[PDB]
């Protein structure tokens, strides 16, 4: 406990931290009930929404869309314009690269942010609250709860999609998820830092206004049951900077406190 | 239904310019209001968003800052003020509007009306 209030000391942040070890439900807490802005966090989320909406085969279909439809950051879906991508494609680069425009895609495909906040409500996440979409769901001013979750909230929701217990998705569906975070290219300097080697893991990064950064993950032993941890942090001015370090750091601790 | 923009052109750099959005047909008072800028050979893109309600404004980093967003409802027009102006930019002003949120406001394809546009040169 004193543990993470001198870490936030040290990096002039607040954290929000949840952790749970699926195999024996021991908890790691701190602040975990604070709002903070969820950045792109929600996009693992959304996809989870989208894969209990859509087959695997209905993911085979092609999404078409023009320059109209990029933000500010497109770094695949700006190169397939010309041809289109199929939800798959969307769904990989959204997860992995963080790709705005295939988040937007994706969302107008479930029926944009209310839609996607109807089916987090149904799967029993009452805190999250999906309003805007990339980029200016990153606005988020201190006291709003706009566009803002909890560490506790994203780790529920989390858990919901990625794992057979609650299994909010099939086998299948589950078995993709995992695979597009497992294979994330955006976070190798947060969670992934702080966990030992030979731990595998799935996770989604996001970085919001005032110095916000984040990262959710499910973090396997060599042997054994996951544990899902959020690891969420802000701080007090608009044009703060972030230092990944926190996180890593955060994790370090959690990962002590569990074992 | 039209909307036609005005206030730019020739200007020097670190200068500045009041870009005025007049509208006509109907009334663009409940309409998210927008900007958008193309400069030749580089590719479109977004400058300034305002709602509806609260008026709540968002801005390109690019241009964060420098530009301000505003209304006028009973005139039927929307500005923006372009302060520190720079040759970065000079751009072809266009005037966006949608009557509700169906996309992103960095989006072009969110914008249902659109404008003729306006030269500026710095």
């Amino acid at each position: 406990k004193d543990d993470f209030a001198k870490l936030e000391e040290q990096f002039d942040a607040k954290l929000g931290i949840f952790a749970l070890d699926t195999g024996t439900n021991r908890t790691v807490a701190y602040r975990p009930d604070e709002r903070f802005a969820f950045a792109s966090t929600i996009k693992a989320l959304t996809v989870g929404v989208l894969l209990q909406q859509k087959s695997i085969e209905d993911l085979n279909q092609r999404i078409t869309y023009t320059r109209d439809d990029l933000v500010n950051y497109n770094p695949i879906t700006e190169k397939h314009v010309d041809t289109g991508m199929t939800l798959k494609e969307l769904a990989d680069a959204s997860l992995r690269y963080s790709d705005n425009a295939a988040q937007n895609l994706i969302l107008k495909q479930i029926g944009g942010p209310e839609s996607l906040k109807k089916e987090l409500r149904k799967i029993g996440d009452e805190v999250t609250n999906p309003e805007r979409f990339e980029p200016e769901l990153n606005e988020v001013n201190p006291g709003e709860t706009q566009d803002t979750s909890t560490a506790r909230a994203l780790v529920t929701s989390l858990r919901a999609f990625a794992l057979e217990d609650p299994g909010k998705l099939p086998s299948e569906k589950r078995e993709l998820l995992i695979d597009w975070m497992k294979r994330n290219t955006t976070g190798d300097a947060l969670i992934r830092a702080g966990v030992p080697d030979g731990w595998e893991v799935a996770d989604k990064t996001g970085a919001a206004s005032y110095g916000t950064r984040n990262d959710i993950a499910i973090i396997w032993p060599p042997k054994g049951d996951p544990v899902v941890l959020a690891v969420l942090s802000s701080r007090d001015k608009k044009d703060a900077k972030y230092d990944d370090k926190l996180i890593a750091e955060a994790t370090k601790v959690v990962m002590k406190a569990l074992n | 239904v039209q909307l036609q923009e005005s206030g730019g052109g020739l200007v020097q750099a670190g200068g500045s310019l009041r870009l005025s959005c007049a509208a006509s047909g109907r009334t663009f008072s409940n309409d998210h209001m927008g900007w958008f800028r193309k400069a030749p050979g580089k590719e479109r893109e977004f400058v300034a968003a305002i709602t509806p309600g609260t008026e709540k404004t968002y801005y390109a980093d690019s241009v964060k800052g420098r530009f301000a967003f505003s209304r006028d409802n009973a005139k039927n027009t929307v500005y923006l003020q372009m302060n520190s102006l720079k040759p970065e930019d000079t751009a072809v002003y266009y005037c966006v509007a949608t009557p509700y949120y169906r996309g992103s406001y960095y989006a072009a394809s969110t914008y249902t009306y659109w404008g003729q546009g306006t030269q500026v040169t710095v």
